[PDB]
Parts: C-alpha cells; structure tokens; sequence
C-alpha cells in the first residue's frame, strides 16, 4: 500500500497508547485519593452492621 | 464538657412510702388495680425520656 496506510495507522496506535497512558496516570491518582480518604467507592471499610442493634424497650429505662 | 444539672435537694422532698416489704407485697395486687393510670405515666414518662431528672412530677 502506499505511505498513507502506515502512517494514519501509525496514527491510531500513537493515540491508543497514549489515552491508555493517561489513564493510568489518573487512576494512581484516583486511587491515592480514595484511599486517603473513604468518601469514594473503593476502599471502604467495614463498621458494624447497625441492624443487629436491639431497639426493644429493655428491662431498665435508661438505655 | 458541661455542667450536669442536678435538682436541688429541697425538689426531691416528697412524703415518702416507709412501710416494709411484706406491707407493699400484701397491698400489692389491688394497688396495682387502683393506681395504675398514675403509676402507668410515670413509667411512660421514665422509659419514653431515658432521664430520671425529667420524671421528677
């Protein structure tokens, strides 16, 4: 084929691998920010399971 | 942090209930027949405020 083939893509490839490039930037820094500070969707820790609280009127009145 | 606020020792004065056990324990059934609604609140009052300084009336 001619010269335009390889070069267009020469082009495809150059893009692919830098939008993968950039990507991965971004997720370590994603990552560092979740991480550091649990208001995103990873890292979440466990905390106990609120609905095994006893909520019945208990035997003393001060609970 | 804060201050606890107590009731001072003149709102705690009532005519108190000084007869023994046995006494109460006799009385016991038809009491609970004859002064239920009153004792009824107080317990209403003691669980719904979990606060014992609240339920003082």
């Amino acid at each position: 084929d001619g010269p335009e083939k390889n070069y267009e893509k020469t082009l495809a490839i150059l893009q692919i691998e830098s939008e993968k490039a950039e990507l991965r930037l971004k997720e370590q820094e994603v990552r560092r920010l979740m991480r550091a500070r649990g208001d995103g969707p990873w890292y979440q820790f466990p905390t106990p399971e609120k609905e095994f609280i006893d909520h019945s009127p208990k035997a003393t009145p001060d609970n | 942090p804060g201050i606890v606020e107590l009731p001072t020792l003149e709102e705690l004065k009532v005519e108190e209930v000084k007869v023994s056990s046995a006494v109460l324990k006799a009385a016991a059934h038809h009491y609970g027949a004859q002064c239920d609604k009153t004792n009824k609140e107080f317990m209403l009052c003691r669980w719904e405020e979990k606060d014992p300084r609240r339920c003082l009336k």
